[PDB]
RNA sequence: CUUUCU
RNA sequence: GUGGGAGAGGGUGGUGGAAUUCCCGGAGUAGCGGUGAAAUGCGCAGAUACCGGGAGGAACGCCGAUGGCGAAGGCAGCCACCUGGUCCACCCGUGACGCUGAGGCGCGAAAGCGUGGGGAGCAAACCGGAUUAGAUACCCGGGUAGUCCACGCCCUAAACGAUGCGCGCUAGGUCUCUGGGUCUCCUGGGGGCCGAAGCUAACGCGUUAAGCGCGCCGCCUGGGGAGUACGGCCGCAAGGC
């Protein structure tokens, strides 16, 4: 499970500025946190298929918002890649 | 043969047949009878009648082995059940109590198809 | 890390010393999962519903206690070892639901 | 008909979720280890889930039965 | 029990 | 995002009691069983009925719903761990980042297939007993595959709401599940019933539209021949598209 802490250790690390929740780095940031976290659970139930359903979602909705990224910020986005490892 | 008074009387009722055995005060079976016990063979070993004569038969054969009380433990679902009760109480024994023990599954095994359908 | 319930009930025959036996070692149990332990109560003694153990009786024990998560079905599976165990229940500590209050 | 008490109303203030309760959680159950149905232990289709599950821990736990016999009849 | 055809 | 919530949603481990079967001991005797009625069958190598002990497989009574969860197929004993979805309040953050979706990929009840394991109960095939004009059936006694587990495959269905997805707009009443609030009521999400307008061949539908509209996909074009033949792709096969 995510810890609260976990979680804001995450988004602080992010935000493009204090108090940012929501932009669109913050969200690309905690969602791949979501997802490797599922990665690993999937890696032992290969068989648990809802919660991948699940994961297939997460992904989407992260490209998604990186397509967006890429199409506004291109450095923005080349950044927030290269200090994730998405596209790796 | 042995003197043993008090007992339990195991009616064993059924839509096929209704049979009853007297036991001693923990479970050893005493006496017994059943619709075949008696004269009926076949289609009417479970009508109430038979019910009737082989409770009947299932006490005298007890009271001679001393019995005179007893505790009624009903199972099954059957015809001639309530009967055999009535029986049991007309007879010599005195009838200290009654309690229907029919065994259920909490849902075990698929029963026959004769069973089955129901839910 | 996380609050649980032990319940466990154990052999109803057992002289003073067999006793703190067995309870010497739920402790040690417990302290070898990381397990630490809040308020505890001891009911002993108590008329089961149904024969135990072909014993129609139990000795109870409670131990509010709040340990690692990654561990709690270790501390069962060790638990349960002793033939004196009876019963283990370990469970997730939930506030309470008053009713009709 | 079920025209009579509720298991709650002949009753006060209880923890639903207290499964050691075995006081007050016998008096949820039939003649017979059975459950009682919300139409008579006056419960609540939350509160009554509850139950449920808690009496089932009480059972496992030797506290309350599975099931009793009639007497009577 | 089953219990066809016109 | 923050704070809250309900759930048989999923995966793994463990665990409880009822019942059936078998085995062991006790007690006990002449039948039990099954049916419209019977017979096959089982029982003096002692069955049936009864008490005690054990073994094992499969399924989880009551709660239970007229209920809940999931995209569907589906999902209910209890405990822990791992994990998916989802709803409400606060308006806090980004700033149209949206909808749909040919193909692709994944999932997908039952039966079935492969390898291994398991096998209590049930039961295609089959072995018999009845019924009958016959009875390759319905009824009765047996019974193998299978049903169960693992891993791999098959991919179908009355896979049904026989109703594609999303968004906006158009009286209410009543019952219910779950959240919030100033809580004999207001408000949000879900499930039902009745109904305004309207729609419909009719039946019916009716804020959970089959109403009024926009966007995208899929599909239909009289019946039989036929979901057949051929071809192609998939499959170990059955067979699928
Ligand atoms: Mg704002
Ligand atoms: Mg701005
Ligand atoms: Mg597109
Ligand atoms: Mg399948
Ligand atoms: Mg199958
Ligand atoms: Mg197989
Ligand atoms: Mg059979
Ligand atoms: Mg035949
Ligand atoms: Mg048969
Ligand atoms: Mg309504
Ligand atoms: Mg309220
Ligand atoms: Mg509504
Ligand atoms: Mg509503
Ligand atoms: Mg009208
Ligand atoms: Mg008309
Ligand atoms: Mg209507
Ligand atoms: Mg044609
Ligand atoms: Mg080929």
């Amino acid at each position: 499970p995510i810890t609260k802490e976990e979680k804001q250790k995450v988004i602080q690390e992010f935000a493009r500025f204090p108090g940012d929740t929501g932009s669109t780095e913050v969200q690309v940031a905690l969602l791949t946190l979501r997802i490797n976290r599922l990665s690993e659970h999937l890696k032992v139930h290969k068989k648990d298929h809802h919660s991948h359903r699940g994961l297939l979602m997460m992904v989407g909705q992260r490209r998604r918002l990186l397509r967006y990224l890429q199409r506004e910020d291109p450095e923005r986005y080349r950044a927030l890649i290269e200090k994730l490892g998405i596209r790796g | 043969k042995r003197q043993v008074a008090s007992g339990r009387a195991y009616i064993h009722a059924s839509y096929n047949n209704t049979i009853v055995t007297i036991t001693d005060p923990d479970g050893n079976p005493i006496t017994w009878s059943s619709g075949g016990v008696i004269g009926y063979k076949g289609s009417r070993k479970g009508t109430p009648y038979a019910a009737q004569l082989a409770a009947l038969d299932a006490a005298k054969k007890a009271m001679a082995y001393g019995m005179q009380s007893v505790d009624v433990i009903v199972r099954g679902t059957g015809a001639g059940r309530e009967q055999a009760i009535r029986a049991l109480q007309a007879s010599g024994l005195q009838v200290k109590s009654i309690v229907d023990d029919t065994p259920v599954p909490h849902n075990g095994c698929r029963p026959k198809k004769k069973f089955r359908k129901a839910s | 890390m996380r609050r649980y319930e032990v319940n466990i009930v154990l052999n109803p025959n057992l002289d003073q010393s067999q006793l703190a036996l067995e309870k010497e070692i739920i402790q040690r149990a417990l302290e070898n999962y990381g397990a630490r332990v809040e308020k505890v109560e001891e009911l002993g003694l108590r008329r089961l519903a149904y024969p135990i153990a072909k014993d129609p009786q139990g000795y109870f024990l409670w131990y509010q206690v709040e340990m690692p998560e990654d561990r709690v079905n270790d501390l069962a599976r060790e638990l349960r070892i002793r033939d004196n165990v009876r019963r283990v229940m370990v469970v997730k500590s939930q506030e309470p639901f008053l009713a009709n209050a | 008909p079920s025209r009579k008490a509720k298991v709650k109303a002949t009753l006060g203030e209880f923890d639903l979720r207290d499964y050691r309760n075995v006081e007050v959680l016998k008096r949820f159950l039939s003649e017979t280890g059975k459950i009682l149905p919300r139409r008579r232990t006056g419960l609540s289709g939350k509160e009554q889930r509850i139950l449920a599950k808690t009496i089932k821990r009480a059972r496992i736990l030797g506290l309350l039965p599975f099931t009793e016999k009639l007497v009577r009849k």
